[PDB]
RNA sequence: AAAUCUACGGAUCUACGAAGGAACGCCAAAAGCGAAGGCAGCUCUCUGGGUCUCUACCGACGCUGGUGUGCGAAAGCAUGGGGAGCGAACGGGAUUAGAUACCCUGGUAGUCCAUGCCGUAAACGAUGAGUGUUCGCCCUUGGUCUAUUCUGAUCUGGGGCUCAGCUA
């Protein structure tokens, strides 16, 4: 991902590059790079733990948004 | 049974009450993230 | 069955070479008792990367498509195109009812 | 709105060579051959699922598969064994139900008799 | 007959425990109709109706909440006319309430009538 | 406890055997027993009207139309769709082709809308 | 109700101090649809009749302890109508004894 | 008779496919018209 | 957002319609997920298979890290005009 | 924390080119398929099974199954190839009171392909196969019908929560 800098504003170019590396999904894959080898029997365990964490976050965000949207829209 | 089946042949008696229609309008994919909705609840809703 | 043969010629191959190779494949089909229903060309295309051969790297190519009704064994003896020097890539696919263009 | 092929005269020899059975796949050939062998063994005119019809189709499928199937492919030879045992079950049914149909099937398809 | 008979009886008990009003049984049999007639006479079901009994049968039964368990035997059980009461004292769980339904030359009877008629046969099942 | 039965039967069985003293509410419960209703097979039938298909399009027909509930009226004054469906049920009631009945109901609804509009115009005239 | 004789202590303004009933009630009339209190459970534990208005989504555990169910949606008009019938019936009974 | 009604409509559908293939046969390629049609396709050179 | 429908995808998805298939790659050259287009699982399977076939045929990039962004119709060469700049500011 | 190792015979780094082997990122997963073991780049050939619809055929032809037969992760064995990366055994450097280990550096058999052998696993849902019945709610794979522009219904497998019921 290449970003041109205009008028010598390096901070704007770096922010644009960071956001584009974010929204292209390449930051997720660049953090998902492994240093060692993991077997499939450990990939299953890590995926299960990921799923449990995701379910807990879904419940938290559901309850938070419900109690926000009850109050905010005239109630 | 007799009377309720009679009164179905009348005006619109199957009208949703205000509370049920308001909950339907309250409800109408996924949600906002926790770190986003918490920032919204940290900035606003303190009144 | 009904096949589409897609060929990607090198950018420097000229009209006589294109006609010679397409006529050779057509004569193959006629010898193996097939029907040629549609020949068409997409002109010069742009590739997503540089295709690398013995001569160098190429970034544009000429696309040809031939529609045929031939034997099921047609792809087994279309394997002489892998060793062809006017070709970049070749691919025989089954026919799909999708408009192209 | 008229397409271009509605002007020129059609070609008869090309549409004749279009449908030559060297241009069709093995599944289409098998469908045609099974539809042929159904009609010899049907009892009624609409009959397509009686026991001797199923036995004739299963014998054709077994004779095709036993030659075509690769030795290293073990996932389809299980289906072939399933075909063999279903044919045995249908013959066992016919031997006590209809002796005429049992004798007709054995004589025409060239199989042997087993009471075991 | 024993598999479908036990099937319909367990359907009846399972729907009794849910507090329902009607049950539908399919496939049916004449033995099953006679068993249901015995249940109606003893007062464990209110009514039963048989529909299309010579092509594809279905039976509708109306329930009232009075039957505790119905069993049909899945094996052969002979009984003579003088073994009925001793067999009944060991078949029913309470040894007082419930009826053993046997099949006889005189028809499909319960255990109290077959003592009076002095005829034995095959035990079909019991309800209590 | 481990007794069986509901409140009235359990209490009656308890006070018959001199286990507990008689509560005060026992006589009122005996004079006015709780209600009973027959068995129901657990099935609820979805209530439907014959005018339902004509009500349907009536939101497409005369597109969105009247609303007499936000305008809190009463649960007896019909709601446009209801009167349109009643007219076409009794209209088609007399043989009349279905689409022709829809046309002649549509025309009279639009004539009613023109009548309402000129009523509002004369309201502004005497205002 | 199950502990109506426990001591109370004065602390502050609080939510105000209130003791239990001196006399055990003979009937409990409930207007709880959100099930905020344990009154049905305590009355079932202490064998007291309960008159309450039942929702379509009432649990079986709470429903089976209700002696006199009144199936309705507790709107303001129906709550008024219910209480009006109760009050008129009670005062008409009270007048028959000269009171 | 219901089987006969279904068997005709399936035979009806198969035949009209062959007729449409027959009237579409006028644009196929003869071996004596191979090179002419190749050159004419190269002249046309449709878009991507 | 851009409106795409499962029926539209099932009619247009082919490895020769590179212009239509370029909707479903990011600037890193990787494939868009299903949840941010709303199409069905069959549509996503067809899209992924056709983009893979086009990548093997050479019409689409395997990855665009270290190269320019892929848009349809122009070259993927690394010419001298990729890094044109300005000097009049200094 | 270091050392062995490697590098002035020019290493690491940077651009282009060549060779060779193995595995197929994004899609992507409480998804899908298979009797189980298992199965992931793409195109073609051949083949096994499954689901839906029918005012189509046939007519109980079904279920389970000792003795038997077949399939069966990985490691291992025999013959012939291949060998990038990883890596039992083994060499060296450290750590320690000792260190036949954990850590570092090299690295053979093996992992890969063709043809055969063995027939075992925490081969696990620690839950044999099959049949009938039992209140619901929320998702989802593949279909079909109806739609009234957004939805309802009915099959098919996969998941989350629960009335009863059961449970030390
Ligand atoms: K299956
Ligand atoms: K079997
Ligand atoms: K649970
Ligand atoms: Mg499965
Ligand atoms: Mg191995
Ligand atoms: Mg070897
Ligand atoms: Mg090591
Ligand atoms: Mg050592
Ligand atoms: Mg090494
Ligand atoms: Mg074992
Ligand atoms: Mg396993
Ligand atoms: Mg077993
Ligand atoms: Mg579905
Ligand atoms: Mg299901
Ligand atoms: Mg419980």
């Amino acid at each position: 991902i290449r970003v041109k800098v205009f008028s010598g504003d390096l901070d704007k170019a770096l922010t644009i590059l960071q956001r584009k590396m974010q929204s292209s999904g390449m930051e997720r894959l660049i953090k998902a790079q492994q240093t060692h080898h993991i077997k499939n029997s450990e990939k299953k365990v890590l995926a299960r733990k990921n799923l449990e964490r995701k379910i807990k976050s879904i419940d938290f965000a559901r309850k938070l948004q419900s109690i926000l949207i009850k109050k905010v829209r005239g109630l | 049974m007799h009377y309720m089946g009679l009164f179905s042949k009348a005006g619109n008696i199957f009208r949703q009450p205000r509370a049920m229609q308001a909950s339907n309008a309250m409800l109408q994919s996924k949600i906002f993230v926790g770190g986003l909705s918490p920032s919204t609840d940290v900035e606003l809703l303190k009144e | 069955p009904l096949y589409d043969c897609m060929l990607l010629f090198k950018p420097i191959i000229r009209k006589e070479g294109l006609i010679d190779l397409v006529a050779r494949i057509g004569k193959h089909v006629y010898s193996k008792n097939g029907v040629l229903t549609e020949v068409k060309s997409f002109g010069k295309v742009e590739l997503g990367y540089g295709i690398k051969k013995l001569d160098g790297r190429h970034y544009q190519g000429q696309l040809m498509q031939i529609t045929m009704m031939a034997t099921p064994n047609i792809n087994k003896e279309l394997h002489y195109l892998n060793k062809d020097d006017k070709l970049l890539r070749w691919l025989l696919v089954k026919h799909r009812d999708i408009k192209i263009g | 709105g008229t397409p271009k092929y509605l002007l020129e005269p059609p070609k008869d020899e090309l549409v004749q060579t279009y449908f030559h059975p060297d241009n069709m796949s093995s599944a289409e050939k098998m469908k045609i051959e099974l539809a042929k062998v159904r009609e010899e063994f049907k009892m009624s005119e609409s009959d397509c699922g009686s026991a001797r019809v199923q036995v004739a189709q299963l014998t054709t499928k077994i004779k095709h598969l036993s030659s075509v199937l690769h030795k290293k492919d073990k996932h389809s030879k299980k289906g072939l064994i399933a075909m063999v045992h279903r044919r045995k079950k249908l013959l066992k049914y016919m031997r006590r139900t209809d002796w005429d149909s049992y004798c007709l099937s054995l004589s025409k398809l060239g199989l042997r008799d087993n009471p075991d | 007959g024993r598999r479908i008979l036990n099937d319909a009886l367990r359907t009846i008990v399972n729907a009794e425990r849910r507090g329902k009003a009607s049950v539908e049984l399919k496939p049916i049999s004449t033995v099953m109709s006679s068993f249901l007639r015995i249940m109606k006479e003893k007062g464990y079901i209110k009514n039963f109706q048989v529909h299309d009994p010579h092509r594809v049968g279905r039976i509708t039964v109306d329930l009232q909440g009075r039957v505790n368990d119905c069993k049909a035997l899945t094996y052969r059980q002979d009984v003579k006319a003088k073994e009925i009461e001793e067999y009944t004292e060991r078949t029913l769980p309470t040894r007082q309430w419930g009826y053993v339904v046997v099949t006889t030359p005189d028809g499909i009877l319960d255990h109290e009538e077959a003592i009076k008629r002095n005829v034995g046969g095959q035990v079909l099942g019991f309800f209590y | 406890s481990w007794m069986k039965g509901d409140l009235l039967s359990k209490t009656r069985r308890l006070v018959g055997g001199l286990a507990t003293r008689e509560p005060v509410w026992l006589k009122a419960m005996e004079a006015s027993p709780p209600p009973v209703f027959p068995r129901s097979n657990g099935n609820l039938k979805k209530i439907v009207l014959p005018e339902d298909p004509y009500v349907r399009r009536f939101a497409r027909k005369h597109p969105e139309a009247k609303l007499v509930e936000p305008n809190k009226v009463s649960a007896f004054i019909p709601d446009p769709a209801r009167v349109y469906g009643c007219r076409v049920l009794e209209l088609t009631k007399n043989g009349i082709s279905e689409d022709d009945a829809m046309s002649v109901a549509n025309m009279e609804y639009l004539a009613e809308r023109k009548e309402k509009k000129k009523a509002y115009k004369r309201l502004k005239e005497l205002a | 109700l199950t502990n109506s004789y426990s001591p109370k202590k004065f602390r502050s303004r609080h939510k105000k101090l209130c003791f239990g009933p001196t006399t055990m009630p003979d009937c409990v009339v409930v207007f709880d649809a959100e099930r905020k209190s344990s009154v049905v459970l305590e009355a079932a534990k202490l064998q007291i009749p309960v008159v309450a208005i039942v929702d379509p989504n009432v649990p079986l555990e709470f429903f089976e302890k209700i002696t006199y169910p009144v199936p309705a949606r507790d709107s303001v008009k129906f709550v008024y109508l219910f209480c009006n019938v109760i009050t008129k019936c009670f005062v008409a009974e009270q007048m028959k004894m000269g009171i | 008779e219901f089987w006969r009604m279904t068997g005709l409509k399936r035979e009806e559908k198969k035949k009209a496919r062959k007729k449409l293939l027959h009237e579409q046969s006028s644009l196929w390629i003869e071996p004596k018209e191979l090179e002419k049609k190749i050159t004419e396709a190269l002249v046309d050179s449709t878009t991507l | 957002k851009a409106e795409i429908t499962t029926e539209e995808v099932l009619k247009k998805a082919d490895f020769r319609n590179v212009r239509f298939l370029a909707q479903f790659i990011t600037e890193a050259g990787i494939l868009v997920k299903r949840k941010q287009t709303g199409i069905s699982a069959k549509a996503q399977r067809k899209i992924a298979r056709e983009i893979k076939t086009a990548r093997a045929f050479g019409l689409m990039p395997f990855t665009t890290m270290g190269t320019k962004a892929f848009t349809f119709g122009k070259t993927m060469e690394n010419r001298d005009q990729d890094f044109e700049y300005e000097v009049i500011d200094d």
